[PDB]
DNA sequence: TATAATGGGAGCTGTCACGGATGC
DNA sequence: GCATCCGTGAGTCGAG
């Protein structure tokens, strides 16, 4: 079908590679393709440079490193539950000072995980994404003192865990105090330690309001730098002997040590720009020629007093400003942990240098890789920033990679997080999305990188702007930091242009975020596109300008939760961004160069290029994602087809012909229906299940281990005691269920028999054994069975065994068996559907086709939405989408309406007019005049002021159709709906919250160890939690016995629950409940706390709840 | 406060 | 992730 | 009788020793091989109770006919294993120690 | 101290705390028996008090005791009682209970005010003992156990 | 309507046949739309046989003809078979009323 | 430090070592005290580390073997650039060591895991919360045992009290233990052959009744 | 069982909203 | 009498 595009806005530059943040960060960190001599000092190279050389005497030194090739490919890593990684080798040389002996060797440092093409990782078999972290940029800041209005607080912040923060404050008594490690001391002392004399501070700071006299102390200048140093060491270290070299060492470690105290390169630059100075190193001072020299403190104190005085050209700082907040990407985090591990390695190296044979030692004998390995591994497995990949659809992964988190190590803690942090700053413009975030606890803490936004080498987010010179808009684009953005006047992207010239006398622009109307002479820069203001998810919502920001948020988030459908379609109304998202997520398979397609198979596509070479592309088919959704590619081409460079070859998951498909385009009618759509519930047509709209494949993994025991070995076998052939029907020789067998709850996926625990037969068992004359078997049935509510078809079985080639499991484990079960889920009552505009609901009713409201020509509607959902929520985008959707339904064409530049009303009306011609003129030609029902409805609409009275029925029907409304007949009656109804095509997705997953119930089941209460969770077949608030509920109702049941009979009263069950199955009323076991546990815990808990009677005479078992 | 520092002090006495 | 169920 | 009240008070060292079914003289938990409790350890069946219902440690008396009977060889009473939830032990300090709750 | 599914052991932190206590104590008894100097016995006694403290309330005074290779404080008795996860709030004033379930809600228009739509399977599992009883009351099953074994598999349902 | 499908060398619906572009899910999706007219009022069930191979596009016509059975939509596409691509099917069509899910 | 014992614990054990050194020292050798002390200090510390740091105690020689296995494996991994298999370690440990021995050694060295380890981001999840108690019988199992006792009493009342009591004493339903033929024969005042005979006929009548009503078949699992 | 070896390291940083105890 | 320090609180089910 024809795709008609709208909008007058011409994008100068396209969207940058979306995963570039991840891939370029990590690539920058590793420098694996850079030859060792050409490596810049950054990342792991910089880590090595920091750690080495190591001294104390022997000396171990660094030369270079190298990263080898992965021992296993990505897919193989995924299957064998390995980690995709490359070996890390390091060239070192040991040097004895005295002997002059030099020994050079390449030592093996363990492995570093490699980032895959799409910008993810594989850790222990699982796909994981490292989420970039937002934090406060290192540097020097000056912020208003909350208590004292006239005064200020100076702060010097280094990189996280790179050493302590420092606070310079002017005290009420007049002396300037410095706070380090929560210790207040006069700054004068430190200034003396740096080698400053009263003269220097007098001439430098004298110009001010006599704050300098607070820095003037006679007792301080009365002692030389050594004495002042020992003084300071005595001040900061109570109890620690004030040795000279120890004091120098400590103060140097706190201030001038690059190995300990480090500002970022960002902190470096920022401090330079703020204080108006130039830094040599990244520290606050130096140790040079035996003494200490001051780089920072004096400029800082100077600026502080200059801010206090009111001197022009001095200002406070906004810590929420995105010029003051930066991003630590994958590379920086990984490098940080690498540096930590390396430090541990150096500690171990020195410790090994002290003792041991002093003659024979090699870099191999000094270096233990264990701390470094454990460090990196700790980072990738257990770090809060290393997250299980969101695989639901490709957009999920793509968005996951673009996530910006304020949480994690060194980051914020929620419940500690205020409003100011969560707010949208004016500098978020073009950088971080104002819309997409969570609704709950994490709101404003987790955000998304804007579409055109970029992260520079310093870690600041930058957004593009077009250069404007003398009213002429160039094609030259400049990416700016927020600080640089603040310097200009930036016009809006929708402002009129003839050619490259601004066509308006009054143009809308921004100055420091503040909106201002200026002349084209004043415009320095202009917005690239409205697209740059939002994220990728938000940019996928058509007619966004008609939606309230909150519902926009909801839809934006909800797209990530869209489940891939077998029949999935692209939206009828797109934003034009639907293709790029698929292309960048590497879901779809494309053509590398121009050429002809040799072969097309369901499993493969073979392509001959202009190079004459045959390149074969294999297809991923029905793979299980992290969320259980089926990710599979399907070929879109045919044998012999000519294809240029970049043409589509295979269609990825949730993709239709290269366009992003999150759901179906269905024909909707917006009317209340018999209370079935009441309160956001949704009614769907059975014709949707008939043609398999909203049908999705899901795969679940089941795993079982047979190990060695002290009671004898477990084994996978088809031989299961006390079971029939009926139960073993689908089991093969080995005991594993066959491929293609249908499995239902209770079925056996994998047979297993474990040797019974030592068992003393109860007398009844012995007697019954004598009666039936059957030996009690030595093994019992542990076989892995399909959980309740689960089941499907068995599409794969994996068997690993100890003693098989390439196979070694964790110690004690003989064999591991995995069974993959795929199920094809139709839509059903309880499943969740949503649009892109934030309308969400559960299907409450599936009507037969004949009940469904239909058009005069006999066409039924798929979905009946409730109108009541629109006004309160204020998302009008769905309405327009619906109208244009109706037009596109009858004209057989789709559309592209970009955000903020798109199809407006009149054009939609024209399209609806043409559509009306196709929908009606045909009918007139078919020899059918206006229906009586249409007459009645037209009378009604005429009374409603919808149509102009006096016109012919055709004219009024066209008038209604133009307003996007049509005549609708109720399927049960045949009578028309009294009014005209809005009907049209809408794009709706099936979200991953599915009733089939969520439904659970239990009578009795497993109980906890200590508490003796029912386990939690559906997976554990546990019970629902009745909490303090539910207890309050029951109390307010004054239902005593119900509550007592919950507290006793239903949970944790052992004798009581057993007796109750026995009674019920017997047909007897339930017994009086007794003391809940958790209270006995309370009593015993308190006794363990050396407190005596006595349950008495009214006689104050002890009552024993333990029934004597606890008393000698 | 810190037991280690205390013990190192007591040791530092003899 | 919380509120009335965006995520 | 019916329980109408609940009293809490400081336990005397003598009362603590009264609760205890024995002293734990060893840090040990269970044996690295037999996977059974050690002697005078935290899990010891001598003190806290039998692991199997009405069966002693060595296995000399396996039935309910012996109830309250403490085996001579293995030193383990035969009763309902549930007592392992109910039976306090104790540790005899070399020096008195202040209860943290009352100090801090 | 319990063996999990994999054949691996899992245990409570109170065991590690008790072990600390017992070890430091015994070492003190031997140090006294051997007549060690003061500045030794003192250190030992101090460490003993801190051991008891760590056991009863951990992280209450000074640094919290941690397991080797972890930043996680060990769980002491005070922690077991007090807190939202504590014994009182978690296991006493509230509980996980039997004969219960959950699911997604959908509006019945047709329901009378006093009624609710209950899924068949949910009800079957919720009411299961009663269903066994009424199955023995009729000729559907000889006894309870037969009825239960009959309901276990889904393809055995009639 | 078509009530069942068996393909040789295919264990379940979720699998792909070598030489065949369409996955079995899609093949069954296409088979759903097959229109089978019974000339005999007494005939409750028919099993259509299809055997095809080589480069070709297997359509509804390729079903082996049965007495008193007519395919009302012979142009209906079923599969796209490549060189060496081999498809062998037995489909079961029945008389029924309404919509009965698999 | 870091070997499983606290700094102060190490210090105290080292103090014990120092004491041993003092009591064993001989000044006649003209050696400084440090030299002879260091040996005993290191010895006591090492002994402590071996005898303590494991929650489940392992013999000191065994700990030595395990650590030797670890050094061996680490050397092998440093030379091979990968984690060694069981066979490579076996070969590297010399004779007597096969793959099975290495595996059993590693298995026996497995440390326990905390029940209070969190399974999630929040304070909510504890590992122990997912662990079912297998010890105490379920309500279902209890009710089935009860119905078993009741049905057995049903079928035992269909006999005469003598044969019922003989069966009851022989299978140990009464005291929980099984009497021999001599004891039931001495209690009922008949021969062991006779008591075994009435036990036979009781059991046989029970077999007939069971073939008839089939009430006791469902309890056989 | 013996050259002599004699004071430790990591902190870790954008919450208030306080309650009662303690201090010029 | 009034600044200052230390300890203890900071929503619910669900899955994890
Ligand atoms: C390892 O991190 C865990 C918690 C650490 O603790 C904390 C303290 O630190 C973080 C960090 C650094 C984050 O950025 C979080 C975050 O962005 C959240 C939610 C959290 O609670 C986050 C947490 C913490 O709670 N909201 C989102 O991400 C939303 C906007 C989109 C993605 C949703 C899908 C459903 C997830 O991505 C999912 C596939 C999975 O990955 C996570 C649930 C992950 O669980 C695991 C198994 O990986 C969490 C994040
Ligand atoms: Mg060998
Ligand atoms: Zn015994």
């Amino acid at each position: 079908m024809e795709i008609k595009r709208f909008g007058r806005i011409r994008e100068v530059i396209p969207l940058p590679p979306l995963t570039e943040i991840q891939v370029e960060s990590y690539r920058r960190a590793l420098q694996a393709d850079v030859p060792p001599e050409k490596r810049e000092n950054v990342g792991i190279q910089a880590a090595f440079r920091e750690t080495f050389p190591i001294e104390e005497g022997l000396v171990l030194d660094f030369l270079e490193y190298r990263l080898g090739e992965p021992p296993f490919p990505q897919d193989e890593c995924r299957e064998k539950d390995l980690t995709y990684q490359a070996p890390l080798y390091a060239r070192l040389q040991l040097i004895h000072k005295d002997t002059g002996l030099i020994k050079e060797d390449e030592v093996f440092l363990g492995h570093i995980p490699l980032m895959t093409e799409d910008g993810s990782f594989i850790i222990n078999g699982a796909d994981r994404v490292i989420v970039s972290q937002i934090h406060r940029s290192p540097g020097v800041y000056f912020t208003p003192d909350p208590a004292r209005p006239g005064r200020y607080i100076a702060s010097i912040i280094p990189l996280p865990k790179r050493g302590p923060w420092i606070d310079l404050e002017v005290e009420p008594n007049g002396v300037v105090s410095m706070k380090v490690n929560k210790r207040k001391f006069p700054l004068v002392l430190l200034l003396r330690v740096l080698g400053y004399d009263q003269e220097t501070l007098a001439r430098e700071l004298g110009a001010y309001g006599e704050l300098v006299q607070g820095l003037m102390d006679e007792s301080v200048f009365a002692m030389r730098p050594e004495e002042a140093l020992i003084r300071l060491f005595t001040l900061l270290r109570p109890g620690d002997p004030p040795k000279r070299d120890k004091a120098v060492a400590y103060v140097y470690g706190l201030i001038a040590d690059p190995r300990r105290y480090d500002l970022g390169e960002a902190g470096r630059y920022k401090a330079e720009e703020k204080l108006g100075i130039r830094l040599s190193g990244r520290t606050l001072a130096r140790f040079e020629d035996g003494e200490f020299k001051d780089e920072v403190f004096l400029p800082t104190l100077r600026y502080l007093f200059a801010l206090t005085a009111g001197v022009p050209g001095h200002e406070v700082d906004d810590i929420d400003h995105l010029g003051n907040r930066r991003i630590r990407t994958v590379g920086e985090l990984m490098t940080d942990q690498f540096r930590v591990g390396l430090a541990r390695l150096a500690r171990g190296v020195r410790e090994r240098m002290l003792m041991g044979s002093e003659d024979s030692l090699t870099p191999a004998k000094l270096v233990n890789s264990r701390p470094l390995e454990a460090a990196i591994r700790e980072f990738f497995s257990r770090s809060q920033l290393s997250q299980f990949k969101d695989e639901t659809n490709p957009l999920s992964s793509l968005r996951h990679k673009r996530r910006i988190s304020a949480l994690g190590p060194g980051g914020l803690t929620r419940e500690r997080a205020g409003f100011d942090v969560r707010d949208v700053h004016r500098t978020h413009y073009g950088r971080i999305c104002p819309v997409e975030t969570p609704e709950g606890a994490n709101i404003g803490l987790i955000t998304s990188l804007a579409a055109y936004a970029r992260v520079d080498e310093l870690g600041f987010i930058r957004t593009p702007y077009r250069r404007v010179v003398g009213g002429v808009v160039t094609d030259e684009v400049v990416y700016m930091t927020a600080t640089e953005e603040d310097r200009y006047t930036i016009a809006q992207a929708n402002t009129p242009l003839e050619g490259n010239r601004i066509a308006a006398e009054r143009v809308v622009a921004r100055r420091k975020g503040e909106p201002v109307i200026v002349s084209p002479e004043e415009v320095e820069f202009m917005d690239v596109s409205p697209k740059q203001v939002f994220s990728v998810n938000t940019n996928l919502i058509p007619f966004l300008e008609h939606d309230d920001a909150n519902r926009a948020l909801m839809g934006s988030n909800m797209q990530t939760q869209a489940v891939p459908l077998i029949r999935a379609q692209a939206p009828v109304v797109m934003t034009g961004l639907e293709e790029r998202v698929v292309r960048d997520s590497l879901a779809a398979l494309y053509a590398e160069e121009d050429g002809e397609v040799a072969k097309v198979d369901g499993n493969r596509i073979v392509v001959r290029y202009e190079d004459g070479r045959l390149v074969e592309y294999p297809l991923r088919r029905f793979y299980r994602s992290n969320q259980g959704t089926a990710l599979d590619q399907r070929p879109r081409v045919v044998v012999g087809q000519r294809v240029r460079k970049g043409d589509l070859l295979a269609d990825g998951p949730a993709s239709e012909n290269g366009f992003l498909a999150l759901g179906q385009n269905v024909l909707v009618a917006i009317m209340p229906f018999d209370g079935y759509n009441f309160e956001d519930a949704i009614v769907i047509s059975e014709e949707l299940l008939k043609r398999d709209f909203y049908t999705s494949i899901h795969i679940e993994r089941y795993e079982i281990e047979a190990r060695d025991t002290k009671l004898g070995p477990e084994r996978i076998t088809r031989d299961i005691p006390h079971l029939s052939e009926a139960a073993l029907r689908d089991l093969d020789e080995e005991g594993v269920v066959r491929i293609g067998a249908e499995v239902k709850p209770g079925d056996i996926l994998v047979g297993r028999t474990s040797f019974k625990g030592e068992s003393e037969p109860t007398p009844e068992e012995r007697l019954l054994r004598s009666i039936f004359g059957e030996k009690a078997r030595d093994v019992k049935d542990t076989s892995l069975r399909v959980p309740p509510g689960e089941g499907g078809i068995v599409v794969r079985t994996v068997r690993l065994r100890r003693g098989d080639p390439g196979v070694e499991l964790k110690p004690g484990v003989r064999e591991v068996v995995r069974v993959y079960v795929a199920q094809k889920r139709k839509l059903q009552v309880g499943d969740k559907l949503a649009n892109r505009h934030g309308n969400k609901g559960v299907v409450a009713k599936i009507l037969p086709v004949e009940d469904m409201p239909h058009l005069p020509d006999g066409t039924p509607v798929d979905v009946i939405l409730n109108p009541l959902g629109v006004p309160s929520r204020m998302n009008l985008g769905q309405i327009l989408e619906t109208h244009l959707g109706l037009a596109g339904y009858f004209l057989g064409q789709r559309y592209i309406s970009p955000i903020f530049d798109g199809a407006k009303e009149p054009e939609i009306k024209e399209l609806l007019a043409q559509a009306f011609e196709v929908y009606f003129g045909k009918r007139k030609g078919e020899g059918f005049g206006v229906d009586k029902r249409e007459v009645e409805v037209l009378r009604r609409a005429e009374k409603l002021g919808l149509v102009t009275p006096g016109k012919t029925p055709e004219e009024q029907l066209k008038e209604l159709f133009l307003q996007g409304k049509v005549v609708l007949y109720d399927g049960r009656t045949g009578e028309p709906i009294e009014g005209p109804i809005v009907v049209g095509q809408m794009f709706i997705m099936k979200l991953y919250h599915m009733v089939e997953d969520k439904m659970h119930a239990r009578s009795t089941g497993p109980y906890s160890l200590i508490t003796q209460q029912p386990l939690g969770g559906k997976a554990q077949f546990g019970g629902q939690r009745f909490g303090e608030m539910e207890v309050w509920a029951l109390e307010a109702y004054g239902a005593a016995h119900t509550l007592q049941e919950m507290l006793t009979l239903k949970s944790d009263d052992i004798e009581g629950r057993n007796a109750a069950y026995e009674a019920i199955i017997k047909g007897e009323d339930v017994p009086e409940p007794s003391v809940p076991e958790s209270f006995r546990v309370l009593v015993k815990e308190l006794q363990a706390l050396a407190l005596d808990v006595q349950t008495l009677d009214e006689k104050d005479n002890p009552v024993d709840i333990f029934e004597g078992l606890a008393s000698k | 406060s810190d037991p280690v520092r205390q013990y190192l002090h007591e040791i530092g006495q003899v | 992730a919380x509120x009335x169920x965006x995520g | 009788k019916e329980v109408r009240k609940v009293r809490i008070a400081l336990a005397s060292p003598e009362k603590i020793r009264s609760w205890s079914y024995g002293e734990v003289e060893k840090p040990e938990t269970i044996n690295y091989r037999t996977l059974k409790p050690e002697r005078d350890g935290l899990f010891d069946e001598r003190i806290f109770g039998p692991i199997k219902d009405y069966e002693c440690a060595c296995g000399k008396y396996k039935r309910q006919r012996f109830e309250g009977k403490v085996c001579e060889r293995c030193g383990v009473e035969v009763t309902k294993s549930i007592v392992r939830r109910y039976r306090m032990g104790h540790i005899e300090l070399a020096t008195p120690a202040a209860h943290i709750w009352f100090v801090k | 101290m319990v063996q999990v599914d994999g054949g691996r052991f899992a245990t409570s932190d109170l065991n590690d705390l008790y072990r600390r206590l017992i070890n430091r104590n015994n070492r003190l008894k031997k140090l006294l028996a051997q007549g060690a100097p003061e500045i030794i016995i003192r250190n030992e006694k101090r460490m003993l008090q801190e051991a008891v403290d760590a056991l009863l309330d951990n992280g209450r005074r000074g640094a919290p005791v941690t397991n080797p290779g972890s930043d996680r404080p060990l769980r002491s008795l005070t922690d077991i009682l007090s807190g939202k996860q504590g014994r009182f709030r978690q296991n006493l004033l509230g509980k996980r209970v039997d004969y219960s379930g959950r699911s997604v809600i959908v509006v019945g228009p047709q329901l009378k005010l006093h009624q609710c739509g209950l899924p068949k399977r949910m009800a079957l599992e919720l009411f299961k003992p009663f269903l066994l009883k009424k199955m023995e009351e009729k000729g559907i099953a000889p006894n309870v156990k037969a009825a239960r074994r009959m309901l276990e598999r889904q393809r055995d349902i009639k | 309507a078509v009530t069942s499908v068996y393909i040789e060398d295919v264990l379940h619906e979720f699998s792909t046949i070598p030489g065949v572009k369409e996955d079995v899910v899609e093949i069954i999706l296409n088979l759903k739309e097959l229109v089978v007219r019974f000339l005999n009022p007494s005939l409750q069930t028919v099993t259509l046989l299809l055997k095809a191979e080589g480069p070709k596009e297997v359509k509804a016509r390729d079903f082996l003809p049965v007495a008193d059975v007519e395919i009302m939509n012979p142009d209906l596409h079923i599969a796209t078979l490549e060189e060496g691509g081999r498809l062998n099917m037995e489909v079961r069509v029945d008389r029924g009323v309404g919509y009965v899910p698999a | 430090t870091g070997r499983g014992l606290s700094f102060l614990d190490l210090i105290q054990e080292g103090n014990q070592g120092l004491i041993r050194a003092v009591e064993k020292f001989e000044y006649k050798r003209r050696f400084k005290f440090s030299t002879y002390a260091t040996w005993w200090i290191r010895q006591a510390i090492n002994r402590a580390i071996a005898d303590q740091a494991r929650t489940i105690r392992i013999p000191v020689h065994m700990v030595e073997t395990i650590n030797k296995l670890s050094r061996t494996a680490r050397q092998l991994q440093q030379e091979l650039g990968r984690e060694p298999t069981y066979e490579e370690i076996a070969e590297a440990m010399g004779p007597g060591w096969d793959a099975k021995r290495v595996e059993e050694t590693l298995k026996i060295a497995q440390e326990p895991v905390s029940l209070e380890t969190p399974i999630g981001d929040e304070k909510d999840s504890f590992y122990g919360d997912f662990i079912p108690d297998e010890h105490l019988p379920s309500p279902v199992d209890a009710a089935t045992q009860s119905l078993l006792s009741e049905e057995l009493e049903k079928a035992l009342s269909k006999l005469s009290e003598r044969e019922a009591m003989v069966l009851k004493l022989r299978k140990g339903l009464i005291d929980g233990r099984e009497h021999t033929l001599e004891e039931v024969g001495a209690f009922f005042g008949v021969t062991r052959e006779r008591i075994r005979q009435i036990e036979n006929k009781a059991l046989r009548k029970l077999k007939y009744h069971e073939s008839r009503t089939r009430k006791l078949r469902d309890f056989l699992d």
